[PDB]
């Protein structure tokens, strides 16, 4: 949060971590196969709504 | 007249403009181009249907937030024409099937549909009331279309006089009929001399003629540009396209100009030509 | 304080490795998760009939966006716009007069159901109970037309029961 | 069959095949930038087009030191 | 007038044929998805009216638009409507989608789904819940039992 | 006054790689208008890219040149994958109206646009 | 004061100061502020040349671990001339304590780009990138994450508005999705709620 001496928060940010979880992709995936990334997308929990901030 | 019917601000997405427009049919081709174009100028479009709610319903989220709205008609009563024709600012007439039916022939849709919508039009009090009419529509022969439709253009031109009667040429564009017959094709060869117009011309020239007064009493008629041969147009469609009785004597019979009434120089509209719109639309082919 | 796992070896004693062995080319703990199921097959599904049997909720639900007015009174509402400045989507929308008689009132109060998240912030904001989450949850419109509540809509909605709300009200206007 | 008149030849046709030159009026010393009223973005459209017509990439600091028909076809004459 | 008869009678097996089975599509954007996948769940059913959850788009005989539709998303959305057969309804579930909702007033957001395919169905609420949708889903049956498509077509 | 700018040392090196990039444009524009089968003919996209490039043609200040280039290179990398749609190339053209012209009359008829 | 206000621990307090005064005096080549608030968290505010040499100075050393990398957002404050903020966020597994690394910027000239010592600022950095404009020289791949491809504005800064400039709709026209400016449907109300009578005496600015 920031805030300026006010009622309305001047900037507020989240840190997701579903986004940073899906930073590292292709280190995570180099080695194997598709249905192996759908189940690397599985194994870090995903909501797809907190990954967008 | 009263507030809410006069143009504000700009224009598009429930900006109120200026004309409210009964339309009739709009469940084909160019009425639902035609809604399209309305509901960008912004424009309130009450149209009447007959058939399921599924067809108006593919054609509904064209408008804005409610601004069109449907309701029901038959060709039989005056009461639900009437009904449909209580409010109206402007009133288009578009209606014809290309093959006679059990219940309707070519004649009395043409000759019957405009006497009691003109009748209840004129009784209403309506204004601006554009109707369509197909190109060189004569008392002559091959067509019980085309004599019908004559018919129809004396009726709207005799009562109710200050009616557009606006005829295009045959025209060609997404869902066209005669361009999909030659897709639809096997064959025969023969010769006509004939110049296709394109559609988003024809319903750009409708709705500048319709918001814009003083243009009124006067028919219309739309030209082709390039007037040539029809079979040169096949060996053209099907060279685009990459592969080797009533509509076809339709198309065969007669294409030319009439000196007589005025057409897209009156109106101020940049005529898109056979060449650039084929190509765009001529897809479907062998991959 | 952490409890971790995966931590042991396969045994190297003979009788645990040729059980591993056994499982390995006997197929039996897949067997044996066919039992489990088998026994989530032999017991009764819970199921609700739907149409007849409707599904369970509490007293503080909120549905229906409706309206309250006084014992054999007038309208609830004074429009003091808490419920617009609480708004946040900022749906209802108000425009108030006041009529011949002198009280201050109303014109136009309009919820957009579209916008409508159905917080409860407008009705924890109300201060005298006009508008009320309702109980019921059918809306279910055919047209879009027709889910942009008016004023009286909101009355006649308000009108078709109070009794619900007002039994739902009475037993929990102690906890808010 | 690689002489200098060839490669003049036929960069005058394909100045010729150029459509917004008006009219093609060729000459050693042309210089079609501001003699002919051209501008730049118009000098490296037929620049990379003679690059597109028959060879070598051509590169910025070269494209930009043209400026005039026959140093062009003198630098192909250097370059290929 | 057995013609007639048997119209109306043919009609009433056909529309009871559609609106029999009606296995969706589950689009599903945000949230509104995660209450669709409780209407799957075990108390709410969907095996009781035919309806099959099914992820097929080339099948879809309704699909349910959930979720928060975005500039980004529309065209991708519009061309899964495009592969649809054309006996096809749409339901819009959720104050997001069924009008913009509590995003309406941003950018990159189209302000409902009404803009981009036709509506149905709106069923709204945040989450509409499951209990609300199944209502929603019974009312879309009797808009099917109300098509007379046929009837139509017999006095065309 | 010290700034630091991107690439630039005089509007020379501006020149050189704002060429480069339309270079880069003109290659760029038959592929994609094969490849997403489009319906415009070739002269009118190039007509109308040399016009977007003619709109800003009134900057003189180095870092902003900079940040155009930099600009045009990403738009470019992601036209030329196939990561942008139908749509956005669309997009970038205007074939839906917005017909709206400067006369002033033609602002006093529909009104309050001065 | 003591139920229902938090207490704090000034034991904390001395320690973030000490570690703060230390920290000021062994890089004294780009340290400005070093500024600790009432609960103990602490803040190093920074010129923009010695990203990379106070990076590398605070992720080692054995007296300052942070290895754990958190937010970057660089906050749009106007009335300056160097308008944005970068703001690293450092977590110390070693020690538990949150230091907050604020470096300062303008709109055009590049910080030195974090990414090659901290793996987690890549995305986040492109992030800014997207979002306002920030430049990040020596850096992989810069391209538009979280936006739209054709869209453009770097919407996060106060100069772009609330609702976007474009918005789309389907139209059969040309049969696909296209862009226009935007008409709302509603006027998205201002509530002027900045009350006056001066809530804080203690944070009061001197006027002129
Ligand atoms: N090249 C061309 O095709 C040209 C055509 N025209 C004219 O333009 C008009 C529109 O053409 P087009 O769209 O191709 O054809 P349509 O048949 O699709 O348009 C007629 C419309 O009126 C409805 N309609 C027709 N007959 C009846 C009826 N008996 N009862 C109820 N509704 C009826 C139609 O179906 P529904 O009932 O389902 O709404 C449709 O909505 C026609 O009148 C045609 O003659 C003019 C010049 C050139
Ligand atoms: C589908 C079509 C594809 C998309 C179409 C739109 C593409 C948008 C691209 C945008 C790129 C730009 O507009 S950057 C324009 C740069 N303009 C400048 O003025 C840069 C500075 N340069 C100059 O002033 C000079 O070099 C001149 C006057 C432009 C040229 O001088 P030459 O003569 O020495
Ligand atoms: S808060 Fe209650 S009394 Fe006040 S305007 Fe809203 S509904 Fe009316
Ligand atoms: S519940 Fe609905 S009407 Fe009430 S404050 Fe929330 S969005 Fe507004
Ligand atoms: S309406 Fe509510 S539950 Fe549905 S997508 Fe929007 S925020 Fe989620």
């Amino acid at each position: 949060l920031v805030s300026d001496g006010s009622s309305r928060p001047y900037r507020c940010k989240i840190k997701a971590p579903g986004f940073a979880h899906l930073a590292g992709l292709d280190k995570m995936s180099k080695g194997h196969m598709l249905a192996d990334v759908v189940a690397i997308i599985g194994t870090q929990d995903i909501v797809f709504g907190e990954v967008d901030r | 007249l009263h507030h809410a019917v006069i143009p504000h601000g700009k224009g598009g997405r429930s900006s109120v403009s200026g004309i409210v427009a009964t339309v009739f049919g709009a469940t084909g081709f160019l009425g639902r181009y035609l809604v399209n174009h309305l509901g960008r100028m912004g424009s309130q479009v009450i149209v009447p249907y007959r058939c399921e709610p599924y067809d108006t319903m593919h054609l509904r989220p064209m408008g804005d937030l409610g601004q069109i709205i449907f309701m029901d008609w038959n060709g039989r009563d005056k009461d639900s024409i009437r009904r449909a024709v209580e409010h109206s600012n402007v009133v288009i007439n578009l209606v014809g099937r290309e093959w006679e039916t059990k219940n309707f022939d070519f004649e009395d849709v043409f000759v019957k549909i405009p006497q009691a919508i003109a009748q209840v039009s004129k009784e209403a009090g309506v204004e601006k009331f554009i109707h369509i009419s197909h190109l060189n529509a004569d008392i002559k022969s091959s067509s019980k279309y085309l004599r019908n439709k004559a018919v129809g253009e004396k009726e709207v031109r005799e009562t109710f006089p200050e009616a557009t009667i606006i005829k295009p040429a045959d025209i060609f564009g997404r869902e066209d009929r005669f361009l999909n017959y030659f897709a639809n094709i096997r064959s025969l060869g023969k010769k006509t001399v004939k110049q296709p117009v394109y559609i988003v011309d024809v319903t750009k020239g409708i709705i500048n003629a319709i918001k814009d007064p003083d243009a009124r009493g006067k028919t219309f008629a739309f030209v082709g540009p390039n007037r040539y041969l029809l079979f040169d147009l096949v060996q053209y469609v099907f060279a685009v396209a990459h592969r080797p009785r009533d509509k076809v004597e339709r198309i065969h019979t007669t294409d030319r100009t009439l000196p007589h009434l005025p057409g897209l120089e009156d109106l101020g509209v940049q005529a898109t030509p056979l060449e650039l719109k084929a190509i765009e639309v001529l897809r479907r082919h062998r991959t | 304080t952490y409890k971790y796992v995966n931590l042991r070896e396969p045994s190297m004693d003979m009788k645990s490795v040729t059980d591993r062995a056994a499982q390995t080319l006997l197929w039996t703990e897949l067997i044996r998760g066919l039992g489990m199921t088998l026994s989530y097959l032999f017991r009764e599904p819970a199921t609700i009939n739907y149409p007849f049997e409707k599904g369970p909720l509490s007293p503080r639900f909120r549905g229906e966006h409706a309206l309250r007015r006084y014992p054999s009174g007038e309208e609830r509402c004074i429009a003091c716009k808490l419920c617009e400045a609480v708004c946040p989507a900022q749906a209802i929308t108000i425009e108030a007069e006041p009529r011949a008689d002198g009280s201050r009132r109303t014109t136009r109060y309009d919820i957009d159901m579209t916008k409508c998240i159905y917080c409860g912030f407008c009705q924890e904001a109300c201060p005298v109970d006009a508008i009320v989450e309702g109980p019921n949850f059918e809306f279910s419109t055919e047209t879009h037309e027709e889910l942009l509540y008016n004023k009286e809509k909101l009355l006649n909605n308000g009108d078709k029961w109070e009794a619900e709300i007002a039994a739902n009200i009475q037993a929990d206007y102690l906890y808010r | 069959p690689l002489t200098l008149e060839g490669i003049k030849d036929r960069v005058l046709y394909v100045l010729k095949l150029y459509d917004k030159i008006d009219p093609e009026k060729l000459s050693v010393n042309s210089h079609f930038m501001k003699d002919l009223g051209l501008d730049s973005l118009d000098q490296v459209e037929i620049i990379m087009a003679m690059e597109d017509e028959f060879g070598f990439e051509i590169p910025d600091i070269d494209a930009e030191k043209l400026m005039c028909p026959q140093e062009i076809v003198d630098y192909i004459a250097d370059k290929k | 007038s057995r013609g007639e008869y048997v119209v109306a009678k043919l009609d009433d097996l056909i529309n009871w044929a559609r609106r029999s089975s009606l296995w969706p599509m589950t689009f599903g954007l945000a949230c509104c998805a995660v209450e669709m996948m409780h209407m799957a769940a075990p108390r709410y059913d969907m095996d009781r009216f035919g309806v099959v959850f099914r992820a097929s788009p080339r099948q879809s005989d309704v699909m349910i638009v959930a979720g928060t539709l975005t500039n980004k998303m529309a065209p991708a959305l519009r061309k899964v409507y495009d592969q649809m057969p054309e006996p096809r309804y749409v339901v819009s579930m959720g104050s997001c989608a069924n009008g913009g909702g509590y995003y309406h007033y941003s950018y990159s957001v189209v302000r409902g789904c009404d803009r981009i395919v036709p509506v149905d169905i709106y069923v709204p609420g945040c989450p509409p819940t499951a209990e609300a949708l199944l209502y929603g889903i019974l009312q879309l049956q009797k808009k099917i039992k109300r098509e007379k498509r046929l009837r139509i077509w017999y006095r065309r | 006054t010290s700034v630091k700018p991107i690439f630039s040392r005089d509007m020379n090196e501006a020149k050189r790689r704002v060429r480069e990039l339309y270079r880069a444009w003109y290659r760029e524009v038959p592929n994609t208008v094969h490849l997403f089968q489009l319906d415009i003919s070739v002269k009118q996209g190039r007509d109308k890219v040399r016009e977007m490039f003619k709109k800003n043609a009134h900057v003189t200040d180095p870092r902003v040149v900079d940040l155009l280039v930099i600009k045009g290179k990403m738009e470019l990398e992601e036209t030329i994958n196939v990561w942008k749609q139908r749509t956005h190339v669309m997009r970038f053209f205007h074939e839906t109206e917005a017909p709206r012209p400067k006369d002033f009359l033609s602002k006093f008829y529909v009104g309050h646009d001065p | 004061t003591r139920p229902t206000v938090r207490p704090r621990n000034d034991v904390a307090h001395k320690q973030l100061s000490a570690f703060g005064e230390y920290v000021a005096e062994i890089l004294p080549k780009y340290v400005q502020q070093v500024q600790v608030s009432c609960f103990s968290e602490l803040e190093i505010c920074i010129h923009p040349d010695g990203v990379i040499p106070v990076l590398t100075f605070l992720r080692d050393h054995s007296n300052a671990q942070f290895k754990s990398l958190a937010d970057l957002t660089a906050v749009d404050i106007p009335t300056r001339q160097n308008r944005f903020e970068i703001v690293y966020n450092l977590l110390s597994l070693r020690f538990n304590s949150r230091i907050r690394v604020k470096t300062y910027t303008d709109e055009l000239t590049p910080v030195e780009s974090s990414v090659s010592v901290y793996k987690a600022a890549n995305w986040y950095e492109r992030e800014i990138w997207d979002m306002f404009g920030v430049f990040f020289a020596n850096h992989p791949d810069l391209r538009r994450i979280l936006t739209d491809y054709g869209f453009e504005g770097h919407p996060f800064r106060k100069d772009f508005p609330l609702s976007g400039y474009v918005e789309l709709r389907y139209d059969d026209e040309v049969k696909r999705v296209v862009a226009e400016p935007v008409e709302l449907a509603q006027e998205f109300r201002k509530f002027d709620l900045n009350s006056p009578w001066e809530a804080f005496p203690a944070y009061r600015q001197p006027p002129e």
